[PDB]
C-alpha cells in the first residue's frame, strides 16, 4: 500500500525516508533558519523560514536555530517547521496520506511525547502514528532482541540495556558529551597547535577533520609518545583554501574525551565505565547477555579503533570468565532509521499504529502505553 | 497482541515445533516436510512448544540468522520474535541462533541435523 514515513529526529541530523527503503532518502541538519531582515526579491531572503541544507548555505542572511537539544525537542514552533519541511519538501508527500513513525530519545519526558502526538494528529492530520526509542530500533537493526546499546550522537550519548525486546529504564544512563562537544574540542586543540578555526565554515572543516582523520587509541599513553618519537601517526589535511596541514596526535586526543570526559572539565564517567555501570544496575541473569551484546550506534561511535578500545576496557571491568563482545555495524550512523524502516514495514505492525480514531476518542496521553 | 496475523493465531497451540521464514517483511510458514532445511541467505523463526505437567505450555523461540541474510530479514526475525513472545503472553525464552553457532538445544530439534542451502528469498528492501 502506502508506505509509512520514518523520521529519526537527531539533535544534529534529521534522517527521513520511506519504510521499506534500506536507507534514509533525506539526511540533513536539524536547523531552522529565519531572515534577520526579510526581503522582497530573489536571493534577498523572501521566505519566512528555511530548513536544513538551505538554511545552512544561506548562513550570511539567516539566524539559525536547533529545536532539538540532547535528543529532546525544546522549541516546538521550530520543530513543526522542520517536520513540515521534511514531509512537503524532503519526502515530498502530504502527511495526511501516510502512517508516520517518529523516534525519540531514551527518557524523553511524557509531556514532550504527548505534544509530538498532538502535533502529528492535529496539525499534520496523520492517519496513523507511532513513536520508537532510538536505541531499541538500533538493536533490532543489528538482529537482536537483547543487548546494551551505546548511542553517541551529536547532542547526547545514552547507554540503554535491553532485554528480550524491552529496555530497562532504571538502568539507562546518559553521558552529556557527544559529537558536538568533540568537534568543539578538536577545534580547541587544533587551535593550540597554531592554527585557526572559529567561524562555522572553519568549524565545519574541523568536523571534517574529526570524521576523517580522528581515531580512538588502544592505549592512550603509549600512543601519545609514539607520535612524540615518530611522524608515523601524522596525516596531512588539505584545507579548502589549498593550504595543507598536518594533524598529529590531536587525531586520538579528541575522541579520548569519550573515555575521560574530565578533559572537558566534565565530571562524568566515560563511555566504557558508564556501560559497565549500566550493566551493573541490571539483574544478574541479564548481565551475561548484555556483556556479550554491546551494540554501538550513532555517528560519534564511528571513530576507528573505538570497538577495539571498548572491548579491552570492558573486558577489564567484567569478570574474567565473561565473554565480552562489541558490535559496531558499519551503517551505525543510520541504524536507528533502518530499524524504524524494518519495523514499520512488518505485516504484523499494521495493527500497532495509533489510529486517528483512537486519538480522537482518547487524546494524546494514549501514546505512552500504545508505544510501550 | 493487538497483532492480527494468521500465523500468530496458529502459534504454539499444541506441543511440537513450528518454523517460519521471514519473506519480505512477512512471517511465512515453512512446509513441515522441509523442516531442517535452512537457506543461508535467509532468516527464520522457530517455536518449540512443550506440554507442562500442570497443563501450561512452555515455549522456546529461536530466531535463526543465515550467514548471508540481509538486514531486513535478521531485523524482522528479531522483531517477530519479540512480537510472538508478547502474543504468547511472554511465556517463551528467546534464543538468537547464528549459522555456525547454533545451540545444542536448537540442533536437538532436528533428528537428521540441519541442511544448509545457499541462496534464499530476496531482501524486502
Ligand atoms: N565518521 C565519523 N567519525 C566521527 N564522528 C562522526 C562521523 N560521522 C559523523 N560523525 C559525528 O556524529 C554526530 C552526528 O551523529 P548522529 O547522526 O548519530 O547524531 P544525532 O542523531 O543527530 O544526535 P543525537 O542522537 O544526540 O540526537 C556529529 O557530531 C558528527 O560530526
Ligand atoms: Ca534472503
Ligand atoms: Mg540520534
Amino acid at each position: 500500500e502506502v508506505a509509512a514515513l520514518v523520521i529519526d529526529n537527531g539533535s544534529g541530523m534529521c534522517k527521513a525516508g520511506f519504510a521499506g527503503d534500506d536507507a534514509p532518502r533525506a539526511v540533513f541538519p536539524s536547523i531552522v533558519g529565519r531572515p534577520r531582515h526579510q526581503g522582497i526579491m530573489v536571493g534577498m531572503g523572501q521566505k519566512d523560514s528555511y530548513v536544513g541544507d538551505e538554511a545552512q548555505s544561506k548562513r550570511g542572511i539567516l539566524t539559525l536555530r536547533y529545536p532539538i537539544e540532547h535528543g529532546i525537542v525544546t522549541n516546538w514552533d521550530d520543530m513543526e517547521k522542520i517536520w513540515h519541511h521534511t514531509f512537503y519538501n524532503e519526502l515530498r508527500v502530504a502527511p495526511e496520506e501516510h502512517p508516520v513513525l517518529l523516534t525519540e530519545a531514551p527518557m524523553n519526558p511524557k509531556s514532550n511525547r504527548e505534544k509530538m502526538t498532538q502535533i502529528m494528529f492535529e496539525t499534520f492530520n496523520v492517519p496513523a502514528f507511532y513513536v520508537s526509542i532510538q536505541a531499541v530500533l538500533s538493536l533490532y537493526s543489528s538482529g537482536r532482541t537483547t543487548g546494551i546499546v551505546l548511542d553517541s550522537g551529536d547532542g547526547v550519548t545514552h547507554v540503554v540495556p535491553i532485554y528480550a525486546g524491552f529496555s530497562l529504564p532504571h538502568a539507562i544512563l546518559r553521558i552529556d558529551l557527544a559529537g558536538r562537544d568533540l568537534t568543539d574540542y578538536l577545534m580547541k586543540i587544533l587551535s593550540e597547535r597554531g592554527y585557526s578555526f572559529s567561524t562555522t565554515a572553519e568549524r565545519e572543516i574541523v568536523r571534517d577533520i574529526k570524521e576523517k582523520l580522528c581515531y580512538v587509541a588502544l592505549d592512550f599513553e603509549q600512543e601519545m609518545q609514539t607520535a612524540a618519537q615518530s611522524s608515523s601517526i601524522e596525516k596531512s589535511y588539505e584545507l579548502p583554501d589549498g593550504q595543507v596541514i598536518t594533524i598529529g596526535n590531536e587525531r586520538f586526543r579528541a575522541p579520548e574525551a569519550l573515555f575521560h570526559p574530565s578533559v572537558l572539565g566534565l565530571e562524568s564517567a566515560g563511555i566504557d565505565q558508564t556501560t559497565y555501570n549500566s550493566i551493573m544496575k541490571c539483574d544478574v541473569d541479564v548481565r551475561k547477555e548484555l556483556y556479550g551484546n554491546i551494540v554501538m550506534s550513532g555517528g560519534t561511535t564511528m571513530f576507528p579503533g573505538i570497538a577495539e578500545r571498548m572491548q579491552k576496557e570492558i573486558t577489564a571491568l567484567a569478570p574474567s570468565s565473561m565473554k565480552v563482545k562489541i558490535i559496531a555495524p558499519p551503517e551505525r550512523k543510520y541504524s536507528v532509521w533502518i530499524g524504524g524502516s524494518i519495523l514499520a514495514s512488518l505485516t504484523t505492525f499494521q495493527q500497532m499504529w495509533i489510529s486517528k480514531q483512537e486519538y480522537d476518542e482518547s487524546g494524546p496521553s494514549i501514546v505512552h502505553h500504545k508505544c510501550f | 497482541m493487538v497483532v492480527e496475523h494468521p500465523e500468530f493465531l496458529k502459534a504454539g497451540k499444541e506441543p511440537g515445533l513450528q518454523i517460519w521464514r521471514v519473506e519480505k517483511f512477512d512471517l511465512v510458514p515453512v512446509p513441515t516436510n522441509l523442516y531442517g532445511d535452512f537457506f543461508t541467505g535467509d532468516a527464520y523463526v522457530i517455536l518449540k512448544t512443550v506440554q507442562l505437567r500442570n497443563g501450561n505450555l512452555q515455549y522456546d523461540l529461536h530466531y535463526w540468522l543465515g550467514n548471508e541474510c540481509s538486514q531486513d530479514e535478521s531485523g524482522a526475525a528479531a522483531i517477530f520474535t519479540v512480537q510472538l513472545d508478547d502474543y504468547l503472553n511472554g511465556r517463551a525464552v528467546q534464543h538468537r541462533e547464528v549459522q555456525g553457532f547454533e545451540s545444542a538445544t536448537f540442533l536437538g530439534y532436528f533428528k537428521s541435523g540441519l541442511k544448509y542451502k545457499k541462496g534464499g528469498v530476496a531482501s524486502g528492501f
